[PDB]
C-alpha cells in the first residue's frame, strides 16, 4: 500500500508537469478553440469582400447608385454574404457533430472509467485501468486515468496442469509456475506464489488428455491432519 | 540535396538509409525530421522498436513488481 | 469489415475553378477566403485520415514477431501471419482482401485534384497487424496493457475459455478439437472472402463514393452553368473582359459551390469514416488487444480473440 500510493502520488505530479511542460497536451481542446475563432474570423472576412459588386459597404452602394440600379448590386452582397453564413452554419453542423460524438465519448468515459471500472482495454488509458478523475478544463474535460501496468516480467516454466493422482489438478485461478525445481500457482498478473494445493486447483479427469501436463505433487491441506492423528 | 519521394520531389532534406519515429510526416511511409551541422533528414518511418517475444510452448512471463501510472485524456 | 481511411484528396481552386486564367484568378480573390478554407477543410480531412489509420492500427509501440518455429498446441495461424515468401509481407487473407478491393484517380488527378499518398503506406499499415498479430498469439492480452509477456497460445486461448466462464479444463481436453475447428474456421474465412466478393462491399462503397464525388466535381467542369460556354479561354476569346466578365462570373460562382457542395460532402463522408474508425479503434483495443464481454461487439457469441487484418483503407477483424 505504502509503494502504491507513492506510485501514485508520483503519477499525479508528473501528470501536473506534463500539462505544464507540455502546453500543446491540451491540442485537442485549443484546435476546437481555434477552429471556432477561425470560422467566426472567415465569417467576418466575408463582409469584407464584394461578391464581385462594385464595394463590401453598403451604404457606399446606396450613396452613390440609384435604389433600383443598385438593386442588382445589393442583391449580389445578399447572395455572397448569405452564402458564406450558410456556409459558417453548415461547418458549425459538421463541427458540432464531431464535438457531440467527442461529448458522448467523454460522457461515456466518465460513466464507465469514473462512475466505475471499466474493463475495456485502452478505453480508460494504457494498461489495466483501475480508477479515473476527471478535470474540468476550457470547453472539454480531462480524465487522469489511474492504471495498472505490469513492470517486471520473469520468465517461469509453465504448464497447463499438474498430474498428482493420475488425475489432472488445474488452478483454480491464476497459472501454474516453476523456479526451475519447484511448481507454485500464482496469480495471472502478479509474481505471487503459492504452494499447489488442493484449494488451488481443481481436477478433471486422468491426466493423459491434456497435453503439456507435468507429474507433481499436489498438496493436500488436511494430509498433515492426518499424521497428527 | 534532391530526394525523390513517393509523395512528391522533397529538396533541402537529405535522405538517410535509417528510421526514427515519425517526426514531420510526409507521406507513403516517409517521414522528415531536424537532426544531424544538424540539418533536415528525410527517413522511412519506424513503426517502432523490433522485438521477438519469447514465446514457448512451456513459458510464461509474470510481472513481479508494477507501476501505477496515471494517464491523462 | 470497417473502414478506416479515405482518399486524401486536396481540391485547388486555383487551377480547379479556373487553370491558365489570371482575370478569373483575381476574380476569384475577388471572392475572399472560401478557397483558402477549403484547402483548410479538405488538408483537416486528409490529416484526419492520416490520424484514423494512425489510431485504428498504432495501438502499439513496439513491432513483435512470431518465434521462427510455429508451433501453438496445433492452432495454424500461417493464414493469417505475414508471408515471408510473397513480396509484400502480408497474409494470405491480406493478400485476398487486397485482391478483392478495386489509372482512374490520376485522371481526376490532371484536374487540379491533388491525391495525396497516405502516411502510413500499406506495407507499414501491414506491420502494424503483422505486430498486433505476434503480440495476440505470443502475449495475448497483456502487451496491450503494459510488457509482451509470453504466454503458450494454448495456455491464453485457455485463459480466454477462463474469460467466458468456460473452465480452462474444457480446453485442455479438447485441445486437439479446438485447434481443427480453430483451422478449419480461418480456412472458412479465406473461402468466404474469395467465393462471395461483395463480402469487401463496405470498403468498395468508400472508395466507389470517393470515386463518385471526384466524378462529380470532374463533370462540373463540363457544364456552362447558364453562361454561353463551360470552357474559360472560350469566353475570353471571344468576348470582352468587361463583358465576359458576367460570364466569367457565372461560371466561378457556380463552380465554386460545385466545389463547395463536394467539401460538404467529403466533410459529411469524413465524419462517418471518423465514426467507423474510432469504432475500428475501439475494437483493436478491445477484441484485439483484450477480450471484451461486451455482447455481439466482436463477433457473434462469446468472444475468444480477434485478429486485425489491413485492408485497402480500412481493417478487417477476424473474431
Ligand atoms: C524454488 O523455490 C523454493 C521456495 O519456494 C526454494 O526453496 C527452492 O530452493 C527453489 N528452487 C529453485 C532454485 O528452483
Ligand atoms: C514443449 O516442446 C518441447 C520440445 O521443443 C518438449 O520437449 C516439451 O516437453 C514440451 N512442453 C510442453 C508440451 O509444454
Ligand atoms: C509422469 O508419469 C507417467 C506415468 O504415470 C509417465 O508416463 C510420464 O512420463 C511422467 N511424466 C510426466 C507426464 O510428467
Ligand atoms: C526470457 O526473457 C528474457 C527477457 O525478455 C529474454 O531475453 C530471454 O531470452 C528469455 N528466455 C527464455 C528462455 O524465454
Ligand atoms: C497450415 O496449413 C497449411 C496447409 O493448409 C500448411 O501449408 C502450413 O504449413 C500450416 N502451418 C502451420 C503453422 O501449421
Amino acid at each position: 500500500q505504502k509503494l502504491i500510493a507513492n506510485q501514485f502520488n508520483s503519477a499525479i505530479g508528473k501528470i501536473q508537469d506534463s500539462l505544464s511542460s507540455t502546453p500543446s497536451a491540451l491540442g485537442k481542446l485549443q484546435d476546437v478553440v481555434n477552429q471556432n475563432a477561425q470560422a467566426l474570423n472567415t465569417l467576418v472576412k466575408q463582409l469584407s469582400s464584394n461578391f464581385g459588386a462594385i464595394s463590401s459597404v453598403l451604404n457606399d452602394i446606396l450613396s452613390r447608385l440609384d435604389p433600383p440600379e443598385a438593386e442588382v448590386q445589393i442583391d449580389r452582397l445578399i447572395t455572397g454574404r448569405l452564402q458564406s453564413l450558410q456556409t459558417y452554419v453548415t461547418q458549425q453542423l459538421i463541427r458540432a457533430a464531431e464535438i457531440r460524438a467527442s461529448a458522448n465519448l467523454a460522457a461515456t468515459k466518465m460513466s464507465e472509467c469514473v462512475l466505475g471500472q471499466s474493463k475495456r482495454v485502452d478505453f480508460c488509458g494504457k494498461g489495466y485501468h483501475l480508477m479515473s478523475f476527471p478535470q474540468s478544463a476550457p470547453h472539454g474535460v480531462v480524465f487522469l486515468h489511474v492504471t495498472y501496468v505490469p513492470a517486471q516480467e520473469k520468465n517461469f516454466t509453465t504448464a497447463p496442469a499438474i498430474c498428482h493422482d493420475g488425475k489432472a489438478h488445474f488452478p483454480r485461478e491464476g497459472v501454474f509456475v516453476s523456479n526451475g525445481t519447484h511448481w507454485f500457482v500464482t496469480q495471472r498478473n502478479f509474481y505471487e506464489p503459492q504452494i499447489i494445493t488442493t484449494d488451488n486447483t481443481f481436477v478433471s479427469g486422468n491426466c493423459d488428455v491434456v497435453i503439456g501436463i507435468v507429474n507433481n505433487t499436489v498438496y493436500d491441506p488436511l494430509q498433515p491432519e492426518l499424521d497428527s492423528f | 540535396n534532391v530526394f525523390q519521394t513517393r509523395a512528391g520531389c522533397l529538396i533541402g532534406a537529405e535522405h538517410v538509409n535509417n528510421s526514427y519515429e515519425c517526426d514531420i510526416p510526409i507521406g507513403a511511409g516517409i517521414c522528415a525530421s531536424y537532426q544531424t551541422s544538424q540539418s533536415i533528414i528525410a527517413y522511412t518511418m519506424s513503426l517502432g522498436a523490433e522485438n521477438s517475444v519469447a514465446y514457448s510452448n512451456n513459458s510464461i512471463a509474470i510481472p513481479t513488481n508494477f507501476t501505477i501510472s496515471v494517464t491523462t485524456e | 469489415i470497417l473502414p478506416v481511411s479515405m482518399t486524401k484528396t486536396s481540391v485547388d481552386c486555383t487551377m480547379y475553378i479556373c487553370g491558365d486564367s489570371t482575370e478569373c484568378s483575381n476574380l476569384l480573390l475577388q471572392y475572399g477566403s472560401f478557397c483558402t478554407q477549403l484547402n483548410r477543410a479538405l488538408t483537416g480531412i486528409a490529416v484526419e485520415q492520416d490520424k484514423n489509420t494512425q489510431e485504428v492500427f498504432a495501438q502499439v509501440k513496439q513491432i513483435y514477431k512470431t518465434p521462427p518455429i510455429k508451433d501453438f498446441g496445433g492452432f495454424n495461424f500461417s493464414q493469417i501471419l505475414p508471408d515471408p515468401s510473397k513480396p509484400s509481407k502480408r497474409s494470405p487473407i491480406e493478400d485476398l482482401l487486397f485482391n478483392k478491393v478495386t489509372d482512374l484517380i490520376c485522371a481526376q488527378k490532371f484536374n487540379g485534384l491533388t491525391v495525396l499518398p497516405p502516411l502510413l503506406t500499406d506495407e507499414m499499415i501491414a506491420q502494424y497487424t503483422s505486430a498486433l498479430l505476434a503480440g495476440t498469439i505470443t502475449s495475448g492480452w497483456t502487451f496491450g496493457a503494459g510488457p509482451a509477456l509470453q504466454i503458450p497460445f494454448p495456455m491464453q486461448m485457455a485463459y480466454r475459455f477462463n474469460g467466458i466462464g468456460v473452465t480452462q479444463n474444457v480446453l485442455y481436453e479438447n485441445q486437439k478439437l479446438i485447434a481443427n475447428q480453430f483451422n478449419s474456421a480461418i480456412g472458412k474465412i479465406q473461402d468466404s472472402l474469395s467465393s462471395t466478393p461483395s463480402a469487401l462491399g463496405k470498403l468498395q462503397d468508400v472508395v466507389n463514393q470517393n470515386a463518385q464525388a471526384l466524378n462529380t466535381l470532374v463533370k462540373q467542369l463540363s457544364s456552362n452553368f447558364g453562361a454561353i460556354s463551360s470552357v474559360l479561354n472560350d469566353i475570353l476569346s471571344r468576348l470582352d473582359p468587361p463583358e465576359a466578365e458576367v460570364q466569367i462570373d457565372r461560371l466561378i460562382t457556380g463552380r465554386l459551390q460545385s466545389l463547395q457542395t463536394y467539401v460538404t460532402q467529403q466533410l459529411i463522408r469524413a465524419a462517418e469514416i471518423r465514426a467507423s474508425a474510432n469504432l475500428a479503434a475501439t475494437k483493436m483495443s478491445e477484441c484485439v488487444l483484450g477480450q471484451s464481454k461486451r455482447v455481439d461487439f466482436c463477433g457473434k457469441g462469446y468472444h475468444l480473440m480477434s485478429f486485425p487484418q489491413s485492408a485497402p483503407h480500412g481493417v478487417v477483424f477476424l473474431h
